């Protein structure tokens, strides 16, 4: 009668599994319990296991625009993320270029690492005249700062126009 | 005894630059990397026991735009599986593969893999090595860039 | 006993769409499809007997113009040979291959094949599966899209 | 007995032209070319002894500009590994590989390699042959263009 | 003394081959004749055979512009053809775009399925002003139908020109 | 006590190696010395050896712009070279197009086979107005030959200009 986790049955006897960070070197015999040895350098196992050998940490390949956010250890996996301007895509297993928001749209802030840009339409009093994956909607120019008057109002795609009277 | 090796690229020590080199750094005992009754030494897989082996290699090339423009967009990505011995100074190619490619700056990422495999007569003391064309384009993943051998039968 | 499997794509049941999927339908006993002392169940090739196996896969992609424009002409055609067990929930990749491609609407037909192969230690209850990038581009031919395994030696 | 063959292209006798042909000239006993307990005759590798064999082929294509413009720059480079018998007149394909390519006159040299491999049941008297799409593009090198077979187990 | 067809020799005795639709399960022994079993689903053999196993029907892949003209059965192979506008090419083993006939040429009719267009020069009184793999030569316009007279005669590449007098 | 070259030790005895052109068919036994047999057709070995078999001569593939300069034999390897206008490149293992010298530069002569063009700047009194991998700097035109006078002097990139007076 073995506990489903932390224990395993073999040769009709209850045997203890290996703790995370260790692998099963050899199964329990009639004379002894399991032999569990620590994972090698850059190797790991994150669960209570019965594994033949340990897993090798993935490479956060800079050549793939990847960088480590969590380095991992004998107990935990290494975690990678696409560097700025890119997001992970699980179809290509690659770091894809972030979506650009059209004019009249801005990038939702704050900008998430490893996640694609979300585009929102600019609100009244704000505009965007560019395709950009980073830029939010900027506010219309206030003509008084320029010492001028508002000639015509801006849109969500273009800025206000200022003119000097006489 | 029935010897074998499955060797995966040593991500810690891939050569830089874009001239063809002899790859001398591979894992032998971590992840899927394993070796029995063959030795890996001085960057070479050394045959210990006479026999007919099946030899294979999978080589992956990649480039992302954050690494900057390629020297040229016209590439020839190649692998050469070569044989020498501790005795003779020269080496000779057993298998060969690859493709010319055009990797435009328009796309942000490029990828290509070569696989070769073959059945060869090998003697104790003979040494297998991998040569590749663009070291700095190599994919450091253990499931991507590897080579191996396993004895199938005796010489007799 | 010396187990083996040669599995060919189940033309009757290839997934649609263009997101990466795990291929779970293969013939096991018709044409060149064969299996002995391994089992194919729940879309997985299950190892029955401990040993070192050579694993291989050939995957073919194709597109004809009568199927209409591609979603994009910039493709990354990939195969991933992965391993899991009836025990552990997660899976890990053993071999990997493919190429980025540009398939222009100018030409009426396009074709590309990937081949990977490797020598791996396998235990009873471990399960091999094939993942591919563009299911709807798969060539349904038995000589085109297949994977297999054969035991070469005991663990000892 | 445990039969095998490693056959390399007969550089002396590669067919010309650009229509798909059956390749019938290969070295059997020079360089890496070797054969034991199988026979090569009438352009075919003949199985002598029943068994499950692993079959493989590496095919390389090349073109240099000094050979003049290609008929078309739109190519489909293919290999077909086919099986027939001294009995039956027709033949059937076991494995298949290749890629459509665009080989522009802008670049002076082009290269591409195909590799296929598979595990097949074979009977005494069955005959393996290689078919390729562009004979005149074949790389004559022994490490480039070859195919082979080795018995892995008995039928039982 | 065995008949070359329908019979085969083994162990110095004459044994009957398997009929189409069946494969040789096991060769004749000293105690019995050949054991022949029916082909599995979607499998076939079309001859009197001694085969280890049956052949699998080819796939008429719509993805290759292929369609079945004959579905096949346990006795006969499946037959495929390139769909309209395409023909089979044995170099690419693919469905190639049909040849277009230039202006001054028309497509020979009736148009064959799975076979490439044949181009014939247009006969006097007929013309073709297009590249087309389907179009035959059309006859010159007769100006009387338009209530007009023939200004100048057409060619094999261009149509007649009609004009209204006064 | 064996001589490092021309001799090898086996079974604790000194055995003679095979001469170039021959391979080691079988090692020395307790009863006999080495058995050395001649290399097969188109095969070779260039050293005093202990080799299992002979090496096959490389192919000077015309399809790679290669040609033999030395055909080789059972004793020596075959030697290939890139044909005119090309040089060997060890990164592509291919025959690359020779570098063109810009205007103001000429190709160093004599031109080496299988070796890339070297470019030198044109000397005073000489010029080059083309990109060419073969052309050296040509000398300025002498106007007297044309029955004319020198209007303006040439450069290293352009020719002299001749004019007729009156
Ligand atoms: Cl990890
Ligand atoms: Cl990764
Ligand atoms: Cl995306
Ligand atoms: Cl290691
Ligand atoms: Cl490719
Ligand atoms: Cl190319
Ligand atoms: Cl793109
Ligand atoms: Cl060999
Ligand atoms: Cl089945
Ligand atoms: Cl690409
Ligand atoms: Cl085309
Ligand atoms: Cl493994
Ligand atoms: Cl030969
Ligand atoms: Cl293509
Ligand atoms: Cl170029
Ligand atoms: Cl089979
Ligand atoms: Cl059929
Ligand atoms: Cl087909
Ligand atoms: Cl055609
Ligand atoms: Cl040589
Ligand atoms: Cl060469
Ligand atoms: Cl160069
Ligand atoms: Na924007
Ligand atoms: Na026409
Ligand atoms: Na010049």
């Amino acid at each position: 009668p073995c506990t489903q986790e932390r224990h395993y049955e073999h040769l009709g006897r209850c045997c203890s599994r290996c703790e995370p960070g260790k692998y099963l070197s050899s199964k329990c015999t009639p004379t002894s319990d399991s032999v569990c040895l620590p994972c090698g350098p850059d190797e790991y196992l994150d669960t209570w296991n019965e594994e033949d050998k340990c897993l090798l940490h993935k490479v956060c390949d800079a050549g793939k625009a990847l960088v480590a956010v969590d380095p991992g250890n004998h107990t935990a996996p290494r975690r990678c993320a696409c560097t700025a301007g890119y997001h992970w895509n699980s179809d290509c297993e690659c770091c894809r270029r972030n979506t650009e928001c059209a004019p009249g749209f801005g990038a939702q802030h704050p900008l998430q690492l490893n996640k694609d840009t979300v585009c929102t339409p600019c609100l009244l009093g704000f505009f965007s005249d560019v395709f950009s994956s980073t830029d939010k909607c900027k506010p219309w120019t206030n003509c008084t700062l320029l010492g001028k008057l508002e000639a015509h109002q801006g849109t969500t795609e273009s800025d206000v126009v200022c003119s000097s009277s006489m | 005894a029935q010897p074998f090796a499955h060797l995966t690229i040593n991500a810690t020590d891939i050569p830089s630059g874009s001239h063809k080199v002899s790859l001398s750094s591979w894992y032998h005992d971590r992840g899927w990397a394993k070796i029995s009754n063959m030795t890996f030494s001085n960057g070479k897989l050394i045959v210990n026991q006479d026999g007919f082996y099946y030899l294979y290699a999978n080589i992956c090339f990649r480039h992302h735009e954050t690494s900057g423009d390629l020297a040229t967009e016209y590439l020839q990505l190649m692998v050469y599986v070569t044989k020498t011995s501790i005795k003779i100074p020269s080496s000779h190619t057993l298998m060969k593969g690859g493709s010319t490619k055009y990797w435009s700056g328009n796309s942000e990422f490029h990828f290509y893999s070569i696989n070769v495999g073959g059945f060869f007569k090998l003697r104790s003391g003979e040494e297998i090595s991998i040569e590749v064309s663009n070291p700095s384009l190599l994919d450091p993943d253990q499931d991507a860039t590897y080579f191996g051998a396993f004895k199938v039968r005796d010489i007799d």
